DNA sequence: TTACCTCAGTGCCGGGATGTGGCT
DNA sequence: AGCCACATCCCGGCACTCGAAGTCCCCAACTTGGATGATTTCTTCCAGTCCTGGTAA
C-alpha cells in the first residue's frame, strides 16, 4: 500500500492479467523492433504462436 | 550485578575547553543553586557545555 | 516493612490533538499563533510598597502601557465542528511490586492484593474511571461548547456511544442507554486491571461543537523567562503530525490527572473528589487533606494489611463490606510510586 | 531503525511530593528542578529470535503471546 | 530557626511400463 | 552373476487458438544596431508580578 497502462494495468486483480496477453506479446514485438539485434526477429511469423503461448503460460501462473 | 554510574572531573572539564576551541556542535545545561553543584558548576555560572549531535532524518 | 518498595504504574495515556475535517481532506491540524499585546500597569508593587505605603512616583506614570508577547490559538471563520482524539492502554500491573527489598513483605503484599480481588472491588475502581472517560472531564476547561459526543473503541470489538455528554454528574443517576454502556464498559476494564495476559487497547474520540471564532486551550509549556522581549512569555504545547505541520495538543500526564480523579473517601464527607495523593493535596485551597498529623495518609495505613487481609479472609464478601481503608489504598497502588523506608 | 525525530523544548515539572515541614504544617512544597532534553520517535526493530527446542511453536497462539510481552 | 553563596500447434494429467543402479 | 526400489517416460486423454478493415511518407527553422538622467527614506512614551536548597551554627 501513475496512469500509464504498463502500471495501471498490473495494478489491477490478477484474474484479469490473462486478457493482456496480446498486449504483452504486442510490446514485446516492439521491444525487439527496437534493439540492435531484434529487428531481424521482430513480428517474424515463425515466433508468433510460440511467443503468445508462453506469455499467456506465464499469465496463468500469475493470476 | 547493579552498577552505579559517576561522573568523572577531569573528563568533564577537558570537555568544557575542547569544544569551543575546535567548534563542536554543541549546547548547554543549567544548574540552580551552582555552589551546591560542584567547584567546576559554580565556576561555569550554572552553565555547561555537552555536545550535540542529532541523527540526519 | 523494608528499606525499598515500589510498584510502576498500571494506568498509561497518549497525547491528544485538536484537528478539523474539510470538504476536500479528512485531517487538518488547529495551529497556534504568535502576537505582540500591549497590557495594564496594574498590582502591587506597581503603586504600594511595605504594608500599603504608597511609594513616590508621578500620577503619568501609571498610564503608561506594559507590551507583552504571547501565544494563542482560535478557531477559523467557518468550522463547524472541532475534533480531538487520544489512545489509552491499561494493563494488570499492580499485582506484583517493581521491586522489593524483603520476602516476608513481599508474600503479604501479594496476600493482599488476591484476598481483595477475589470478593469484588476492582469492579468500584473500574466503574470510577470508566465514568470520568464518558463524563468528558478530560478537556479541563474546553467543556464550555454548544454539544458534546464521545465515541470509544476497544480492542474486543466493541464500541460506545454518547450522544451527549453535558450532562452527566459524578454523583446522580445517568438516562438510560447510558447508564447502560457505563456498566458495559465497566466490565472490560475491570477485568483489563486484573487478570493478565489480556491485551486490551482503547481510542477515545469527541467532538465539539465550537461558536464563531472560539478561543482553545491546549497545554502550556514550563519555562525560564526570556531576557530578549523577542520571545514568547506564554508558550504551548503543539505535535508533529506525520506531514511535518505542528498541532495544538494537550500533554499525556495532563490526561492523566483528570481520569485519576476518583477520591471522595476522604473525612466522611464526600464533596468533589481529588486527584490521588498519597497526602490527599488539594491544589485549588493549596492545603492537604490528609496531613500526616491525622493518621489518615498512605504511609500510616500501609502498615495496617496484615488486619485488613485478616478482614477479607474472614469476610463472606459480595456485599458492601469493604472499608474506605481498603479501597483507598488499593487506589495508590494503581498509581504506582516509591514507598521506600518503611 | 529511524523514521521519525523530533526534539521537545522545556522541562518537567515535578508532583509536589515533600510537605514543607514534617509536623504541625499544611503546606505543601517542590522537590526541585532539573535541566534536561526529551524527544519523540518513530521506529521499527528487527530481533533475532532463537528457539532451542527441535520442534517449535509458529502459530497464533504465539503472535498474541508476543504482543503481551510487550513492554 | 537562620545566613550564605554563584557568571495445425501449445499446456496439464492419468497410468501402466521400460529400463537402470546397488546389495547379496 | 542374480534380485530388488525407484526414478522417469510415452500413449491415450483433455483443453485451448478465435469473431471481425486499414488512419502518410520527406527536407529546411534569420541576419545588424542601441536599455536614461536628479532629488529625497519619520517623530513621542512604555518593556509585570509569585511559588519550586543543603548544611551547619
Amino acid at each position: 500500500g501513475s496512469g500509464g497502462l504498463e502500471l495501471e494495468l498490473i495494478t489491477q486483480p490478477k484474474k484479469m492479467l490473462p486478457e493482456l496477453m496480446l498486449q504483452v506479446a504486442g510490446r514485446f514485438h516492439l521491444e525487439l523492433q527496437n534493439h540492435s539485434a531484434g529487428r531481424r526477429f521482430a513480428f517474424h511469423p515463425a515466433l508468433m504462436a510460440p511467443i503468445k503461448s508462453q506469455i499467456l503460460w506465464l499469465l496463468r501462473q500469475l493470476a | 550485578c547493579v552498577v552505579t554510574p559517576v561522573v568523572s572531573h577531569a573528563l568533564l572539564a577537558q570537555l568544557q575547553n575542547v569544544v569551543h576551541e575546535k567548534k563542536l556542535q554543541c549546547t548547554y545545561i543549567h544548574h540552580d543553586h551552582p555552589a551546591s553543584v560542584g567547584s567546576l558548576v559554580g565556576a561555569l555560572g550554572g552553565k555547561v557545555a555537552v555536545l550535540d549531535y542529532p541523527p540526519p532524518v | 516493612l523494608c528499606t525499598h518498595l515500589s510498584y510502576s504504574r498500571s494506568l498509561s495515556p497518549g497525547k491528544a490533538v485538536f484537528f478539523y475535517k474539510t470538504a476536500e481532506s479528512d485531517f487538518v491540524p488547529l495551529r497556534i499563533e504568535v502576537a505582540k499585546i500591549s497590557g495594564q500597569k496594574c498590582g502591587y508593587t506597581e503603586g504600594f510598597d511595605a504594608n500599603l505605603k504608597p511609594k513616590n512616583i508621578e500620577r503619568y506614570e501609571l498610564a503608561y502601557s506594559n507590551p507583552q508577547t504571547i501565544e494563542a490559538c482560535y478557531v477559523p471563520p467557518n468550522v463547524d465542528e472541532l475534533y480531538c482524539r487520544f489512545s489509552l492502554r491499561v494493563e494488570a500491573n499492580s499485582m506484583r511490586p517493581y521491586v522489593c527489598s524483603n520476602p516476608d513483605v513481599l508474600r503479604v503484599m501479594i496476600g493482599l492484593a488476591q484476598a481483595y480481588q477475589r470478593l469484588g472491588g476492582y469492579n468500584e475502581l473500574a466503574r470510577r474511571y470508566s465514568a470520568n472517560v464518558l463524563r468528558g472531564i478530560w478537556l479541563w476547561r474546553n467543556q464550555y461548547t454548544q454539544g458534546t459526543k464521545i465515541e470509544i473503541k476497544t480492542s474486543l470489538g466493541s464500541t460506545y456511544h454518547i450522544p451527549d455528554a453535558r450532562r452527566l454528574s459524578w454523583s446522580g443517576d445517568w438516562p438510560e442507554l447510558e447508564q447502560k454502556q457505563l456498566e458495559q464498559l465497566t466490565s472490560e476494564m475491570a477485568k483489563a486491571l486484573s487478570q493478565p495476559d489480556i491485551f486490551w487497547f482503547a481510542d477515545v474520540t469527541a467532538s465539539l461543537k465550537t461558536g464563531f471564532c472560539q478561543e482553545i486551550f491546549p497545554s502550556q509549556k514550563f519555562t525560564e523567562r526570556p531576557d530578549d522581549h523577542s520571545v514568547a512569555s506564554r508558550q504551548l504545547a503543539t505535535v508533529e503530525c506525520s506531514d511535518g505541520q505542528l498541532a495544538a495538543c494537550i500533554n499525556p500526564q495532563k490526561i492523566g490527572a483528570a481520569l485519576q480523579k476518583i477520591d471522595d473517601w476522604w473525612a466522611n464527607d464526600a464533596d468533589l473528589p481529588l486527584r490521588v495523593h498519597e497526602y490527599g493535596a488539594n491544589h485549588e485551597a493549596l492545603t492537604a487533606l490528609r496531613h500526616p498529623a491525622t493518621g489518615q495518609d498512605f504511609y500510616h495505613l500501609l502498615t495496617k494489611a496484615e488486619q485488613f487481609v485478616t478482614v477479607l479472609e474472614s469476610s463472606e464478601g459480595g456485599g458492601v463490606e469493604l472499608p474506605g481503608e481498603v479501597h483507598y489504598l488499593m487506589a495508590v497502588l494503581v498509581k504506582g510510586g516509591l514507598f521506600q523506608k518503611g | 531503525y529511524l523514521g521519525r525525530y523530533s526534539l521537545v523544548t522545556g522541562k518537567h515539572l515535578p508532583e509536589p511530593s515533600k510537605s514543607a515541614d514534617p509536623k504541625s504544617v499544611s503546606a505543601i512544597r517542590r522537590p526541585g528542578l532539573l535541566d534536561g532534553r526529551y524527544c519523540d520517535l518513530g521506529m521499527d526493530l528487527i530481533i533475532e529470535v532463537h528457539i532451542p527446542t527441535g520442534g517449535s511453536l509458529p502459530f497464533t497462539t504465539c503472535l498474541d503471546l508476543l504482543r503481551v510481552a510487550l513492554p
